[PDB]
């Protein structure tokens, strides 16, 4: 099948291509995510710290 | 008749790994090298290298050799029945009467596995058929009924060339297992070549072999041919170096990790002998603290001794004695007196260590070392007393070292400042040099302009080890 | 030394040159990288009437040193016993290159509407007709379409 | 590792490395290094 056996490798070759930039970007958006992330942990409080004790 | 047990144990776990199971890895595998059984099996080779290999004497003659070599057929899946065969022909060496079908009868061994049927079609099965016999007969080249059958058996490895170049007929990668077995075996070839002459032909063999190995399957084959080529021009007359200055294409993924360190040292003794000092020296360093590891017995220590003999003719070393092995200290009876003849001035000494020990310097060979080692020795008078004092005489210096004239210390003085170590001129009226030292030279904006290259450099590997993160 | 016998300003010591070339051109790889100039001046002057030698062992040393489009360069200018060969490393990875640039050629000037193209330089379509007659008298046309595709 | 060329191939001594940063310099001598005193 010297017609098609060699030419449909880029076919499903292209598209790996594009996912391989695009996992890059989706890793550069997620480190923005997640410094939003760990400010909005310290939103609520640490200034007005209440007293108990463990148990 | 209880020890070649270890061998027909070693030799199965051996095979099994190579044949069936990186004939496994070779069938679909190898994304960048799959092929972690070639490696397993070059680990085997080094436990081949560091044992006796099969066969050799082992209490007997001739037991495995004609044995395993039989029946593989990669057939319909009974063929562990095969590996039944190979584990159960195993009484003969125990029970029955061992013969000799070893270095004679192999001639139609090596022909079997291509006779028994059309059994797979892949060259490292191949490349095991004619390797994992024959290597376990190159070591023992006692040059009596031996070494003609080495000569033949890399013969057939020749034609194991013939078939690494026309086998799959286009991109099957089995090179990553054929070059990384052939690496180790054309060291044999050149080995068991120049045992008895220098080789001719087999210079074309390797120029050919270099460049089918360019492009289409470039991996472990260009860097080790290359040190085939480059110790090649280093044992014989010394004409085709000018064809690494003009064909430098030397740098692969560097991937044995001990080809490159002793390749860059190879070409460090090239640079020491065509001239150089500097890049020579620190090429000499980057081999030295790439030396792998000391797992290998006094090897690191000859090829040390020719090493550092660059150092020496820097003449600002020391006495080198924390490499010494104490069995290297009965051949360094000339070398421990030269490098005190480095750090003497003495002239009659400087010639009596050359007419004490002027054959292992000729063992050394490289009489470049004697060539500018005395021009080495006033080297060393210069930078230490031009480094002593700010404004010295030439004749203090001269019937110092005894020079007895003036003018012969004006040309070492002006050919010290062509060679450009410290400032010292002449106070033109019948020599007596006015001078001075150097310091308020420069000291804070100078350091910032080589810090750029170190965390430069210290960036570099940050990304490099981020691409080493990427393996797992 | 073998490029210092040539001040014989004719071609006929240039072809005992050659003759010392075909025979030991391997060993002399690093002799012939310097050449490169005459090899150079060979080519350019149209009274040496074995230029087509000239750019044969030009590519010769452009395959050995690695370059590659002045190995398309020199192919074209090797002639016509250039493609005519069945040899198994040099011939065939240089027309492979060489039809590489014309689908490539082909691409760019199917990219290029009606004219205004780099015209076919004289020693193309040799093994593109000559092999493409082996394709065909081979009597399985896959290749003789994939030109097709090649070429658009 | 053998694959090269090379199949053909602080009791007194650490103190022989500073000793060998002194063997051409005044072995013991003492009297020189005693006697340079007393001529003036």
């Amino acid at each position: 099948d010297l017609y098609s056996r060699y030419k449909k490798l880029q076919q499903e070759l292209e598209f790996l291509e594009v996912q391989e930039e695009y996992i890059k970007d989706e890793q550069k958006n997620l480190k923005k995510e997640f410094l939003h992330a760990q400010e909005e942990v310290k939103r609520i409080q640490s200034i007005p710290l209440v007293i108990g004790q463990f148990l | 008749p209880p020890p070649p047990p270890a061998p027909q144990d070693v030799e199965m776990k051996e095979e099994a790994a190579t044949g069936g199971g990186s004939t496994g890895e070779a069938d679909g595998k190898t994304a960048a090298a799959a092929a972690e059984h070639s490696q397993r099996e070059l680990d085997t080779v080094t436990l081949e290298d560091i044992k006796e290999h099969v066969k050799q004497l082992e209490k007997a003659v001739s037991g495995k050799e004609p044995r395993f070599v039989l029946r593989a057929l990669r057939m319909l899946p009974s063929t562990s029945r095969r590996l039944n065969h190979y584990v159960l022909y195993k009484a003969v060496q125990g029970f029955f009467t061992s013969n000799n079908a070893t270095r004679d009868f192999l001639l139609p061994f090596l022909e079997e596995p291509m006779d028994t049927e059309a059994d797979l079609q892949f060259r490292p099965r191949t490349g095991k058929a004619a390797s994992t016999p024959l290597l376990p007969e190159v070591e023992a080249y006692l040059q009596l009924l031996v070494v003609i059958f080495m000569m033949n058996s890399k013969r057939y490895k020749e034609a194991q060339k013939i078939s690494d170049d026309l086998m799959q007929k286009i991109s099957t990668q089995n090179r990553r297992a054929l070059d990384l077995v052939a690496a180790k075996c054309y060291y044999y070839h050149a080995r068991v070549y120049e045992f008895l002459d220098k080789l001719d032909v087999v210079r074309s063999f390797l120029h050919a072999r270099l460049r089918t190995a360019t492009l289409r399957h470039d991996a472990d084959g260009q860097a080790t041919l290359l040190n085939l080529l480059l110790r090649n021009y280093l044992h014989y007359s010394l004409y085709d170096q000018a064809e690494k200055l003009v064909s430098k294409s030397v740098f692969p993924e560097q991937a044995n990790n001990n080809e490159w360190a002793r390749y860059l040292y190879y070409t460090g003794r090239i640079k020491a002998i065509q001239l150089e000092y500097s890049e020579a020296r620190r090429t000499m360093t980057n081999a030295l603290r790439k030396a792998p590891q000391h797992t290998a017995v006094g090897f690191k220590q000859t090829v040390h001794k020719l090493l550092i003999v660059v150092e020496l003719l820097l003449g600002e070393i020391p006495d080198r004695l924390q490499f010494r092995q104490p069995s290297l200290k009965r051949s360094l009876m000339p070398y421990f007196l030269l490098t005190q003849a480095v750090r003497t001035g003495n002239l009659a000494k400087f010639n009596q260590v050359l007419d004490q020990f002027g054959e292992k310097f000729q063992a050394d060979g490289t009489y470049t070392l004697i060539i500018r080692l005395r021009h080495n020795v006033i080297k060393t008078g210069v930078r230490m007393i031009s480094l002593s004092y700010s404004r010295i005489s030439l004749a203090d210096i001269a019937q110092k070292l005894q020079l007895d004239s003036p003018e012969d210390a004006e040309f070492i003085v002006a050919k010290a400042i062509r060679d450009g170590v410290i400032e010292a001129s002449i106070n033109h009226e019948k020599g007596y040099v006015q001078s001075k030292e150097m310091i308020d030279i420069y000291s804070t904006r100078e350091p910032q302009l080589a810090f750029h290259q170190r965390i430069s450099f210290c960036l570099d590997i940050h990304n490099m080890s981020v691409k080493a993160m990427r393996f797992p | 030394g073998i490029i210092s016998l040539l001040d014989e300003d004719e071609p006929q010591l240039k072809e005992f040159a050659l003759h010392k070339l075909n025979a030991v051109v391997n060993d002399f790889w690093a002799e012939i990288s310097e050449s490169v100039d005459k090899i150079e001046v060979l080519y350019e002057d149209e009274g040496f009437r074995s230029r087509q030698f000239a750019a044969l062992v030009a590519s010769k040393v452009f395959y050995h040193l690695g370059a590659f489009e002045e190995s398309l360069n020199y192919a074209l200018g090797a002639g016509d016993l250039f493609n005519v060969n069945d040899n198994s490393e040099y011939v065939e990875t240089i027309i492979a290159k060489c039809i590489d640039h014309y689908t490539k050629q082909c691409v760019e000037n199917a990219d290029l509407p009606e004219g205004e193209k780099k015209p076919i330089d004289q020693r193309l379509e040799g093994i593109v007709n000559k092999m493409f007659q082996r394709c065909l008298d081979d009597h399985k046309y896959k290749q003789a379409i994939g030109i097709a595709l090649e070429t658009r | 590792m053998s694959e090269k060329k090379q199949p053909v191939d602080e009791d007194n001594w650490d103190d022989d490395n500073v000793e060998d940063d002194f063997s051409n310099q005044l072995r013991a001598e003492l009297e020189k290094h005693g006697y340079k005193m007393e001529t003036s």
